C-alpha cells in the first residue's frame, strides 16, 4: 500500500565529554536500512538492510560526506540553540530531527515532512505545505528568520518532491519482497484467573508486518478501550513486530468477550474467542 | 528540562521452549533524554556482550532501543532486565515472565 | 540519499 522514507537524526551535547555526538538512522517504513554515528571509530553511512548493500560505492561516500558535514552543522546548531535559550555551558542538550516522504500505492508523493525538537519539545517543522514554517517559540523564530532569509523551505521541498521519492522507489523496488511484503499476526488468547472472582484474557499478535495494528477487545460486541490494556508494540528483532491486548472478565463470563485483530497481512479481520 | 522514565518490556524474541535457544530481548522506549544503560541478567548476573539497535526514536520524540542476547530458557533459569536512566533513583529491574 | 541540512 503505502510506503514512507524517513530519517531521525539525534545530536546530543555532553559538555566536558568532547563534541556532540551525531547518529542518523534511515528506515523505510519499520525496517531500518543505513546509519551513520559520528562516535565510531570510522564514521560511515552503513548498511543495515540486505536490499542496499547493492548500491555501489558512489552511494556511500556520498552519504557519508552529507553526514560528515550534518555533523558540524548540528554542533553548530546546538551552541546556536544553547545561545538561544542563555543556557549555560554546562548543561546536556538534545537537537532532534525527522524528515522525509510518503508515498501512496501508485508511488506518488503524498506528503513530505521535516519537523525539530530541542530537548524533547517540538521547536520547529516544515508546514505540509512544503514552503512555510511553525516556530514553537521566539528561539525558533529566529531559525525561521534564519530559514526564511536562506530559501531553505525551498530546499525542503525541492528534496522531498525529487530526490526523496525517487530514492523510496528505488529502495521498495529492491527491497520488494520484503519492503512490499505485509506478515499477518499469528494470534492466540491466553487464560489465567487472577482469583476467584476474575481472570484475564490476554489477546497476542506475533510476528507481523509491518507495525500498524489494531487489538481490540469488545465485550457483547462494544469495544472495551477503557478496560483494556495494550502494550506498546514491540519489535521481535527478526523484522517482525508483537502486541498483546488483556481484559480483565469475571468468571464465567468469558465467551462475551472476542478479541478482533485488523492486519494488512490478513486476507480478513480475525475474531478470536478463549478456547478453554 | 522536562524528562521522560523508560518504559521496559521484557520478551523473547520467539515462543519459549525449555532447552530450546532463542533470544532474550528488553526494550526500552519513552525516554528522555537518551543516555540510558540497560543490563540483561541471568539468574542476577549481567550477561556479558548484550547487542543493541541503533537508537532512533518515536513520533513523540521519545527514544527506544532493542538490547538482545542470545538464551536458552530452563524452568530453573531467571531472567530480567536492568534499567537506569537519569529519570531513576535507582535501577529499575524487570523480570522475564514467559507469558507477558 | 540524505539532506545536506542548514544551520539552526
Amino acid at each position: 500500500g503505502s510506503h514512507s522514507m524517513r530519517y531521525f537524526h539525534t545530536s546530543v551535547s555532553r559538555p566536558g565529554r568532547g563534541e556532540p555526538r551525531f547518529i542518523s538512522v534511515g528506515y523505510v517504513d519499520g525496517t531500518q536500512f543505513v546509519r551513520f554515528d559520528s562516535d565510531a571509530a570510522s564514521p560511515r553511512t552503513e548498511p543495515r538492510a540486505p536490499w542496499i548493500e547493492q548500491e555501489g560505492p558512489e552511494y556511500w561516500d556520498r552519504n557519508t560526506q552529507i553526514s560528515k558535514t550534518n555533523t558540524q552543522t548540528y554542533r553548530e546548531s546546538l551552541r546556536n540553540l544553547r545561545g538561544y535559550y542563555n543556557q549555560s555551558e554546562a548543561g546536556s542538550h538534545t537537537l532532534q530531527r525527522m524528515y522525509g516522504c510518503d508515498v501512496g500505492p501508485d508511488g506518488r508523493l503524498l506528503r513530505g515532512h521535516d519537523q525539530s525538537a530541542y530537548d524533547g519539545k517540538d521547536y520547529i517543522a516544515l508546514n505540509e505545505d512544503l514552503s512555510s514554517w511553525t516556530a514553537a517559540d521566539t528561539a525558533a523564530q529566529i531559525t525561521q528568520r534564519k530559514w526564511e532569509a536562506a530559501r531553505v523551505a525551498e530546499q525542503l521541498r525541492a528534496y522531498l518532491e525529487g530526490t526523496c521519492v525517487e530514492w523510496l522507489r528505488r529502495h521498495l523496488e529492491n527491497g520488494k519482497e520484503t519492503l512490499q511484503r505485509a506478515d499477518p499476526p499469528k494470534t492466540h488468547v491466553t487464560h489465567h484467573p487472577i482469583s476467584d472472582h476474575e481472570a484475564t484474557l490476554r489477546c497476542w499478535a506475533l510476528g507481523f508486518y509491518p507495525a500498524e495494528i489494531t487489538l481490540t477487545w469488545q465485550r457483547d460486541g462494544e469495544d472495551q478501550t477503557q478496560d483494556t490494556e495494550l502494550v506498546e508494540t514491540r519489535p521481535a528483532g527478526d523484522r517482525t513486530f508483537q502486541k498483546w491486548a488483556a481484559v480483565v472478565v469475571p468468571s464465567g463470563e468469558e465467551q462475551r468477550y472476542t478479541c478482533h485483530v485488523q492486519h494488512e497481512g490478513l486476507p480478513k479481520p480475525l475474531t478470536l474467542r478463549w478456547e478453554p | 528540562m522536562i524528562q521522560r522514565t523508560p518504559k521496559i518490556q521484557v520478551y523473547s524474541r520467539h515462543p519459549a521452549e525449555n532447552g530450546k535457544s532463542n533470544f532474550l530481548n528488553c526494550y526500552v522506549s519513552g525516554f528522555h533524554p537518551s543516555d540510558i544503560e540497560v543490563d540483561l541478567l541471568k539468574n542476577g548476573e549481567r550477561i556479558e556482550k548484550v547487542e543493541h539497535s541503533d537508537l532512533s526514536f518515536s513520533k513523540d520524540w521519545s527514544f527506544y532501543l532493542l538490547y538482545y542476547t542470545e538464551f536458552t530458557p530452563t524452568e530453573k533459569d531467571e531472567y530480567a532486565c536492568r534499567v537506569n536512566h537519569v529519570t531513576l533513583s535507582q535501577p529499575k529491574i524487570v523480570k522475564w515472565d514467559r507469558d507477558m | 540519499d540524505e539532506l545536506e541540512i542548514k544551520a539552526y
